[PDB]
């Protein structure tokens, strides 16, 4: 899995590639890593998968529920705060290590949170197998001040780094840019560099080919 | 990590590196290991982050209801519950923290929790892995009573030997100065401390 | 229809807890005792009636330490206040455990008063039947407060409650007028044996006994401490002297 | 220390009554007056906002609440109640149903958690019944729009039009001439605000009277783009501009 | 007055009394009469025990908490056995855990602190047993008197029960006497059984009658009944 | 481990179970009965760790018979197993799990027909005509798969268990002193006196 | 403290009644009337809706007929919101026992339960009872076609007919007079309505006030089908019965 | 040893034109040996199926968990549950155990009533929602079973060439595995009609 | 008896007679205070009184400092108010500890409001006698004043006031706001509020004041604190000066 989140002058983005695995297996060929944890702050996450929805739909709910109460925008900060002390109590054991970010009425946020509970503030973050790639990129590039397009290309080339050098990590590149002024904008499978070549052969079968034993009608009224 | 904390005439000054890794790896270059748990208590952690931010989070909490109801915490007060965490979860914590902190009655202190949770006041405190290779070092040339710009000067030296020596040390060394005057954070980059 | 005196935390139409009020008449009927705040420190007198020869002279304390530095003492039913005062003292280790530093009196003085107060809330509990004057001395200065069975406190220059309170008041004030720069804490205790002595007007059908203690970072050291043998004497003499 | 009524405070008398909800049904016949009607395309749920003083600040004080994106809320009785019945409502959203199968109830299942809240209240250990009858205004995929009324003994009933509080006689009679099963949003929004005049003493206006409308997904409301199959809440107050616009046509 | 305020220990009366535990106290007054006296160097108690026919028993009055340190009971005897149980125990732990005898002093603090919980919570009855504390402490002789109002007071000498106040006025005289009988448990003891004739409007003290306990210097806390009290009378 | 096999014929249930119980080195009984009867039409058999074993099929015959006196009816076989799986899926999640697989032979009334249901001590359970757990269906199944018919008497049932059980005798290293066979049908629940001669 | 406030909900009069009982049935008393039929092949349940307007929505509405299971329904008489606590619960129960025994609840052991958890509050506790009493419509392959009732007592009895709520001796009075055991449904149906048509405190009786549901076992299947009339049903049927 | 292979199975999943299709064998067995035969993996609540393969008893439990919560829920919301909102039942069910989990890979399977779409999803044991819309394979031949899906499957199949792909991928894939097969069994799902057709196959 | 009348159930009118008599008891200190906002300040002034020569006058105070940006006044008796005190203390720091930022005022009013609610419905707890008036210099809102009192109501105030001669002070606060048509003071200077409030004090009441009269708190972005003696002496003499 490859994560990254990259701040800009008046924003963030966050992207991620799109390879669910299990062992050496790809179980899903285009998951959405890329989760919302209210309308601006977004979530991206690493290591058990269960435990990264799990563990940003609870905190998106409470999330929604303090934003009701306060009759305030939810803040970054209360997301952060809410994750790291609900992954410490559980001391590593849910297996969630996110980067999260987004724009609130503060201004625009990027932070990085672990296991255990630990978190990291940064201009520029990656999580999962691809890190070190997606990292290359970043160091390589990051600069004070990017505009949103060069953000973008910055993010989406860090997933490409992942992509096509970390086995954990392939597929596409989905995004999701947080601007100051304006809507969160999820652009689900921004780039698909990855189409499966036409196959060589059909095969589709002849009807009749599969041995039945007995056929029956199933009732599912009432 | 190489974090260090020193008692000089006006006060005290706090300074780290900036360097945490996951094994071999730099997991973050820039960190911030001088922490705020009240306007003039600060804290350098050692350990693990998640303990130790984990503790310093509650600290902060209890000074500001501290603050609410009594005012002005001492800074042995700081030390004391801070130290009530690490001795009382000494089996499930790996925290090393040094506490300094700027109070007008007793100007600068320096308080060190190793490990176990036990509490030492001191003159100067130094910690982290980095800190062995400038036991020497720092013995030789602290002094009681120096200026601002010593004292800064002699934690920039010992962290940037700490950081010579210490894979686990790096980046930029983080100065928080404590005193009457206020509270001035300072930076320092590889490009200056390489050279001394 | 009434009865809204039956219970405890119910509110009369005024707005009233009748019971509380009840509970300050127990402490009317008590004991006089009185508080002095000097200029380093607190002294501390209460009378105690000797029903007969056969209570032990010096025996009976009626004053308690707090920690190491604060007194307390109260009128009206003695129970009620030791109870008060086991719980400051669970109070004050607690944050002398947390916090390293002994409590400060304002700190104490609130800790007490949230108790008290508490027992005006429910109709399970009845309200203390004490006032309790306290204080000592902290990282800056002395204090001296006095705590009423609403829970209601303050800090005071003097204090007095029980059965001779009136006079101690007047007393006090007196003294408050002709030392308007200070008192020391020497002056106090005899100034207090002699305020408790004038008190004894009311209940002058029995004999009584004079209990002091003080708490002066000068003559104690900060340290809550019982007035006993010489000074306590020159204490008595100065205020049967005075009492012509 | 330690609640010790453990025993109900609402018992049965000899006639059969229920005294406190009975009291609580009074607190409520003295309510401002609140009410709600259903159209073909939308549901609309109104009051009379009666502020206390010119020195408080009204729109500090919303009696109209949403409690899921499509669902919202609006009193007569106790405000103070319902306030807390408002955090109670959107809590329970999330516990019993957000939380299990990842979308917002239905209305009637909203309603029915919050009306056994109100039922426990009437039977609990030493409390009192909440002084209050909701309108809770809805929609959802399955069941299209629908109003429902929420009283003190936790009975709910499902209502094409309603008023609730101080006049709700004649406006429930108002409402019975002008209903019919034809009426979009705007005729009944119009409707509502003619009803609402009847109850009003002084300044009739955006400023106060509030009103909120569960109608058409508003997505210039969701915050993010990108995911189609949201298209953002149904539930919208309107503000005091659109109001008065509105009083024009009146 | 009275009437609406005195049912249960939770609610003051107008004039800030608490008549549950006065009726508590009442219980006391109508117990058998019990003295307690002490010199320098021994405390005797000396109790009158009620029997109930002259078929039945006389029930005991003394019950002994520590080697230094017993008392005396008037009121309920089963709130004595509480009280006292309670005693035994805290004696207990000063010796396990500081290897320590409990002073006499501090006894009282817990049995008034023991008390008040039962005067000021819903639920609870006050103690309806008064008692006459005896003991042999690092400061010397002691008897305490408690009330369950939790009223605890440090004394010479005492009695309490009916007509308890013969003796208590016999005591109040004979004190520069009494309070002089150091090293003659003999002597202390027949001024006690004098204190106690000053209660008897009543009848007589026999053998199967009276009880008498003593504590001192060299003596453990020990209770005579029976035969044992025969040189007395 | 200990032998418990089922067959379910034509009418009936039959259910055989080891006579053998052995604490480590001795063999302690030649004679122990390792069965419940449930309610007059349903009969359970049992073999797993030691205490477990017994403690569990009496708990089980306990509750069965407070629903047979409540209801002043008797639970179908059917129903009495979902019970019971019920119960050692609990089990297999608790503290100390039971560690008990059994067999469940009934006839049911309302159906007309024999069901012998299979439970391990996990919760697993299967409707079958024949089983077995442990070792013994190894040994057995080959022979049952051979000559199984859905068709036949009590007799044929018998003659086959016979079989099975010399086919057991001569292969498994273990001595378990024969089996206690019983019938279970529309008439309740009978044992064969003799297999041992039979 | 408290112990004024406690109205005692759980104790006997002198004449060995259970006073809160009692209040609660007549409470029930003026509730809309529910009337249960059972026949051979089906039951019947009829109920009718006390107050409505114009303005109430009778497509959504339920406030009288709820489905326990496929096979189980009631009808209720008394507090709405106190009936849907108990129905809720019973639907639990119903789905524990399928889960226990892979078997659908016999009527009776649900009847049962539920009327032991209204006997409950009548015992300990000190919490009002429920003001609730029910008709239970159910089929089970035991005892067939099965109709109980239950009051907040948590007594149950099992009836050929029964009403509960307003007026239920008219109501019996009508039942027992028309009521032969060969009834088969359709003809029930007609009694049903007939006996509330006879019974109502309004002018007449429109379909708007009425709530109706059979089981029947669904003419064509073999199985048993539970049918919960929508208005037009209802509408239909008060016609074809003749009472247009 | 491993709770997931002690009694073996397989189930897949698979979308085509207004149609969804489900399969699993019919095995259950205890390690090397063969126990059942007649097996079935596959469930349904209304219109929604769910399959589910790992340790058979909880493979039961499961059943009967969903069973109790589908049935609440159609007395309370007075219709059936969809695909999409039983996809999440199951995923917060699986989860509420996640440190005690059910052993089990389930899969879901059907067309929402409404809008006609044909959906399936795939969990891992503690409840990862596996969304992808062309097919979705879980138990002890599941290597086997991506292996022939990815190869077999094309987009908008016609139900009666669906049918085909997807008894070919589970009986070939069940071949290759020990501890699947002994039987098998083919859901075909329309907004209509649902049939259910047993395969021949090798009983080793 | 009048069993209604001593809990917190409904009489037969509905009402809460408990609740009506909690209201009573905020007024038996005979103290008045006043809130207003500044542009960018908010302002709140209490009368002090200290009947007794033996009290130490800084310890008498209705004004708490409940958070780095949240104060409060209280009107009611003193023990109810730090009960009151010390409970906001106590939520206003696990909010920030719990979600990382400082608890607004609104909200704070909002959470004391619902407590409040509750001893308003559960017989067993009762009312606290006193009216809350929080002030700050919100972060998103900016100026605030939001008021709860013992039925567990709570709004937002452009100003206000609280005690026996409330109206005295309303009235007059109303007639300058009518005037000047905005719903703040338009002061760049928390100086310039406090002199204001002091004036329309003094104006609504018919009264002078000795800067041992008042008690003053202000707060601004980022801090609330109290005044001085000596502060409010220099505002007495600035309000005397031109006047």
């Amino acid at each position: 899995t490859t994560i990254v989140g990259v701040k800009f002058n008046n924003g963030v983005v966050i992207a991620a590639d799109t390879r669910s695995t299990q062992g050496p297996i790809v179980a899903d060929k285009n998951c959405a890593k890329l989760h919302r944890i209210s309308p601006k702050i977004w979530c991206a996450g690493a290591g058990t998968a269960a435990d990264t929805e799990a563990v940003t739909q609870l905190i998106g709910s409470n999330i929604e529920l303090h934003s009701l109460y306060t009759s305030r925008e939810p803040r970054v900060v209360s997301a952060l705060q809410m994750l790291k002390q609900h992954l410490f109590k559980y001391q590593g054991h849910i297996g969630a290590y996110l980067i999260v970010a987004g724009v609130d009425p503060t201004g625009s946020h990027l932070f990085s949170i672990h296991a255990h509970g630990s978190t990291d503030v940064g201009y520029y973050l990656s999580l999962g197998s691809g890190s070190l790639a997606a990292m290359a990129v970043l160091e390589s590039h990051w600069k004070q001040d990017l505009t949103k397009e060069e953000a973008i290309k910055l993010a989406s080339d860090a997933i490409q780094a992942g992509i096509w050098n970390d086995l954990g990590s392939g597929s596409n590149v989905d995004v999701c840019v947080m601007e100051i002024g304006k809507d969160a904008e999820y652009l689900r499978n921004y780039l698909t560099p990855n189409v499966r070549e036409e196959k060589q052969k059909s095969y589709k079968f002849p009807r009749g080919t599969t041995a039945v034993l007995k056929e029956s009608i199933v009732n599912i009224c009432d | 990590t190489s974090i260090m904390a020193v008692t000089f005439k006006d006060g005290v000054i706090l300074g780290a590196d900036s360097r945490t890794t996951t094994g071999a790896y730099i997991a973050n270059r820039v960190t911030d290991k001088l922490t705020r748990v009240h306007d003039k208590i600060w804290c350098c952690r050692s350990g693990s982050a998640a303990d130790t931010q984990a503790i310093a989070d509650i600290v902060q909490y209890h000074l500001e209801l501290y603050t609410s109801q009594y005012g002005t915490p001492s800074t042995e007060t700081a030390a004391s519950v801070f130290k009530e965490l690490c001795y009382e979860n000494k089996d499930n914590l790996t925290a090393g923290i040094i506490v300094a902190g700027y109070d007008d009655k007793n100007k600068g202190e320096v308080y060190t929790i190793p490990l176990g949770g036990s509490v030492h006041k001191l003159p100067y405190a130094i910690a982290g892995s980095g800190s062995t290779f400038i036991y020497g070092y720092c013995d030789k040339n602290f002094r009681e009573n120096m200026s601002k710009e010593e004292t800064v000067d002699f934690i920039k030296h010992s962290l940037s030997q700490a950081i010579k020596w210490d894979g686990s040390s790096g980046g930029v060394i983080r100065m928080v100065v404590l005193t009457a005057a206020g509270v001035e954070r300072l930076i320092f980059y590889p490009d200056e401390y390489e050279q001394l | 229809g009434t009865g809204y005196d039956l219970s405890n935390s119910v509110f009369s139409p005024d707005g009233r807890n009748f019971q509380v009020e009840y509970a300050v008449k127990a402490v009317e009927n008590g004991t006089t005792s009185i508080g002095i705040k000097c200029n380093d420190g607190v002294v501390f007198a209460v009378e105690k009636l000797i029903t007969s020869k056969l209570l032990v002279p010096q025996k009976n304390v009626k004053i308690q330490v707090v920690d190491r530095h604060i007194g307390c003492v109260y009128s009206g039913l003695i129970p009620d206040g030791r109870h008060l005062v086991n719980r400051g003292r669970e109070e004050a280790a607690s944050f002398k455990k947390l916090y390293k530093t002994p409590i400060p009196i304002p700190a104490f003085a609130d800790r007490l008063g949230q108790y008290v107060q508490a027992h005006t809330l429910y109709n399970s509990v009845r309200p203390f039947g004490v006032s309790t004057i306290f204080g000592g001395v902290d990282k800056n200065g002395a204090h001296l407060y006095m705590l009423e069975p609403s829970g209601s406190y303050w800090g005071y220059k003097g204090a007095a409650t029980g059965k001779g309170r009136q006079s101690a008041k007047a007393e006090l004030e007196k003294l408050v007028d002709h030392h308007p720069e200070g008192l020391s804490a020497r002056e106090a205790v005899k100034q207090a044996a002699k305020i408790i002595y004038l008190a004894h007007e009311d209940n002058k059908e029995k004999d009584f006994e004079l209990e002091i203690s003080w708490c002066s970072l000068s003559e104690t050291n900060g340290l809550h401490k019982f007035v006993k043998g010489d000074l306590l004497q020159e204490a008595i003499d100065f205020a049967q002297k005075e009492i012509n | 220390m330690t609640d010790r009524y453990s025993f109900s405070l609402t018992t049965f008398s000899p006639s059969g009554k229920l005294g406190q909800i009975d009291y609580a049904l009074t607190a409520v016949k003295q309510g401002v007056t609140s009410l709600g009607i259903k159209a073909t395309n939308g549901v609309v749920i109104a009051t009379e906002k009666k502020s206390s003083s010119p020195l408080a600040m009204s729109e500090t004080l919303s009696k109209v609440s949403l409690l899921t994106p499509d669902i919202g809320a609006v009193y007569s009785g106790m405000g103070p109640d319902y306030r807390v019945l408002v955090d109670k409502s959107r809590k329970v959203a999330h516990t019993s149903y957000k939380r299990i199968y990842g979308e917002y109830p239905p209305t009637k299942l909203l309603v029915s958690e919050v009306a056994k809240i109100m039922q426990e209240a009437t039977q609990s250990g030493g409390v009192r019944p909440f002084g209050v009858s909701l309108l809770i205004a809805g929609h959802d995929e399955f069941n299209g729009f629908s109003l429902y009324q929420v009283d003190p003994s936790g009975s709910y009933f499902p209502w094409k039009a309603t008023a609730i509080g101080k006049g709700s006689v004649a406006a429930k009679t108002f409402l019975e001439k002008r209903w019919n099963d034809e009426l979009e949003l705007e005729d009944a929004i119009h409707i509502a605000l003619l009803t609402l005049k009847e109850s009003v003493e002084g300044e009739f206006n955006g400023d106060t009277i509030e009103l909120a409308i569960i109608g058409d997904e508003n997505p210039d409301l969701l915050g993010y783009t990108g995911i189609p199959t949201d298209k953002g809440p149904r539930f919208r107050k309107l503000t005091s501009q659109e109001i008065n616009d509105r009083l024009e046509a009146l | 007055f009275r009437n609406n305020y005195d049912g249960d220990t939770v609610t003051f009366s107008p004039t800030g009394r608490l008549f549950q535990v006065e009726y508590a106290l009442e219980a006391i007054k109508q117990g058998s009469v019990t003295v307690g006296l002490r010199s320098n160097t021994h405390a005797v108690l000396v109790a009158l025990k009620r029997n109930a026919d002259e078929l039945s028993s006389y029930q005991k009055k003394i019950i002994k908490c520590d080697e230094h340190m017993g008392l005396s009971l008037a009121g309920l005897a089963p709130d004595a056995r509480v009280l006292s149980n309670y005693l035994r125990q805290q004696c207990n732990y000063s010796s396990l855990v500081f290897n320590r005898k409990l002073a006499v002093e501090r006894a009282g603090h817990l049995l008034c602190d023991k008390a008040q919980k039962n005067t000021q919570s819903y639920g609870g009855r006050p103690y309806g047993v008064g008692l006459l504390i005896i003991g042999y402490d690092k400061s010397g002789a002691h008897l305490l008197e408690f009330q369950p109002s939790g009223n605890v007071t440090e004394l010479y000498g005492t009695a309490i029960g009916a007509r308890s106040q013969g003796a208590k006025t016999y005591l109040e005289r004979t004190l520069d006497t009494f309070i002089k009988i150091d090293g003659n448990p003999d002597e202390l003891i027949k001024a006690g059984v004098e204190a106690i004739s000053q209660s008897l409007r009543d009848e007589s003290l026999t053998v199967d009658n009276l009880s008498i306990a003593i504590v001192g210097k060299d003596t453990p806390f020990t209770i005579y009944d029976g035969e044992a009290v025969a040189k007395y009378i | 481990m200990d032998i418990i096999l089922g067959i379910r014929v034509q009418d009936s249930v039959i259910l055989a179970s080891s006579k053998a119980v052995t604490r480590g080195i001795s063999v302690l009984k030649d004679s122990d009965d390792k069965t419940r009867q449930l309610s007059p039409h349903t009969l359970m058999s049992f073999a797993g760790e030691a205490g477990d074993t017994v403690q569990f099929a009496e708990y089980i015959q306990a509750n069965i018979q407070l629903y047979s006196i409540r209801e002043d009816y008797e639970l179908s076989p059917q129903a009495v197993s979902s019970f019971v799986r019920q119960e050692l899926a609990k089990s297999i999640r608790s503290r100390r799990p039971y560690q008990v697989n059994v067999l469940i032979g009934g006839y049911d009334k309302k159906k007309n027909k024999p069901e012998l249901y299979q439970i391990d001590y996990l919760g697993t359970k299967v409707e079958l005509p024949y089983g077995a757990h442990g070792y013994s269906g190894f040994y057995t199944f080959s022979l049952l798969d051979h000559h199984y018919r859905p068709d036949m008497t009590t007799e044929e049932g018998l003659d086959l268990l016979k079989l099975c059980v010399q086919e057991l005798e001569k292969r498994m290293p273990m001595d378990f002193k024969g089996v206690i066979v019983k019938i279970v049908d529309k008439d309740g629940i009978r044992q064969v006196d003799d297999f041992q001669a039979q | 403290g408290s112990r004024r406030y406690d109205s005692r909900t759980t104790i006997f009069s002198p004449e060995g009644r259970l006073y809160q009982v009692e209040y609660a049935l007549e409470s029930i008393s003026h509730a809309g009337t529910a009337i249960g039929i059972m026949a051979s092949d089906g039951i019947v349940l009829a109920a009718e809706r006390k107050v409505t307007s114009t303005l109430l929505e009778q497509d959504t509405s339920t406030e009288k007929l709820y489905k326990l299971n496929d096979k189980i329904a009631v009808a209720v008489a008394g507090l709405t919101a106190d009936a849907e606590i108990l129905i809720n619960t019973a639907r639990i129960h119903a789905q524990n026992y399928l889960k226990t025994y892979n078997e659908d609840i016999p009527v009776e052991i649900l009847v049962r339960r539920l009327s032991d958890i209204k006997q409950g509050y009548t015992q300990h506790g000190g919490l009002r009872p429920f003001g609730v009493s029910f008709i239970y419509a159910g089929y089970d392959d035991r005892y067939g076609y099965q109709l109980y009732t239950s009051n907040p007592s948590g007594n149950y009895t099992g009836w050929k007919a029964i009403s509960v709520g307003a007026n239920t001796s008219a109501a019996q009075t009508l039942l027992q007079m028309d009521y032969k055991d060969d009834m088969k449904v359709d003809d029930a149906i007609e009694l049903a309505l007939k006996t509330l048509s006879k019974t109502t405190d309004s002018s007449a009786l429109t379909y708007d006030r009425l709530e109706f549901a059979t089981i029947r076992k669904g003419a064509n299947d073999g199985e048993v089908y539970q049918k919960i009339f929508k208005p037009q049903e209802i509408k239909d049927i008060l016609v074809k019965t003749g009472i247009t | 040893s491993d709770p997931s292979s002690i009694n073996g199975g397989i189930v897949v999943a698979m979308t085509g034109k207004d149609c969804v299709a489900i399969a699993c064998d019919l095995r259950l067995g205890s390690q090397s040996l063969g126990v059942s035969n007649k097996f079935e993996k596959i469930f349904h609540y209304g219109h929604v199926f769910l399959g589910i393969t790992g340790l058979a008893t909880d493979v039961t439990t499961l059943n009967e968990m969903f069973r109790y919560k589908t049935n609440l829920y159609k007395l309370k919301e007075e219709r059936a549950i969809e695909p999409e909102t039983f996809t999440q039942l199951v995923s917060s069910s699986l989860y509420e155990r996640r440190f005690g989990p059910y052993f089990v890979g389930p899969v879901v399977a059907g067309i929402n009533s409404k809008s006609g779409k044909p959906f399936i999803a795939g969990f891992d044991l503690i409840g990862c929602i596996d969304e992808a819309k062309d097919f979705i394979v879980s138990g002890t031949a599941s290597d086997q079973l991506f292996g022939m899906c990815e190869s077999l499957y094309e987009p908008n199949l016609e139900p009666e060439d669906l049918f085909e792909t997807i008894s070919q991928a589970l009986l070939n894939a069940a071949d290759r595995d020990a501890l699947s097969g002994w039987g098998a069994v083919v859901y075909i799902i329309k907004k209509d009609e649902v049939v259910k057709r047993y395969l021949k196959m090798r009983q080793d | 008896a009048g069993y209604d009348r001593h809990i917190t159930i409904f009489s037969p009118e509905g009402r809460l007679y408990q609740v009506e008599y909690a209201f009573k008891a905020t007024n038996q200190t005979n103290i008045n205070s006043l809130a207003v906002r500044g542009k960018d300040c908010t302002v709140v002034i209490s009368q002090k009184k200290v009947p007794d020569k033996l009290l130490d006058p800084t310890t008498v105070s209705y004004i708490f400092c409940i958070s780095r940006t949240i104060g409060m006044v209280v009107n009611g008796p003193i023990p109810d108010a730090r009960n009151a005190a010390l409970r906001a203390k106590a939520e206003a720091a696990e909010f920030r500890y719990k979600y990382g930022y400082d608890m607004p005022c609104d909200v704070l009013a909002k959470r004391m409001a619902n407590l409040s609610q509750i001893y308003t419905q559960r017989a067993y707890m009762r009312p606290l006698g006193v009216i809350l008036t929080f002030v700050s210099v919100d972060e998103e809102l900016g100026p605030s004043i939001y008021k709860t009192d013992p039925a567990g109501y709570y709004v937002g105030y452009k100003a206000t006031a609280t005690g026996p001669k409330q109206q005295e002070i309303t009235t007059n606060l109303e007639n300058h706001f009518k005037k000047s048509k905005i719903d703040h003071i338009n002061e760049e200077s928390w100086e310039k509020v406090v002199e204001f409030a002091i004036t329309h004090m003094i104006d609504a009441l018919g009264t002078e004041f000795s800067k041992n009269d008042l008690e003053v708190g202000v707060a601004t972005k980022d801090k609330f604190f109290t005044l001085s003696a000596e502060n409010i002496e220099e505002r007495l003499v600035a309000i005397a000066e031109q006047d």
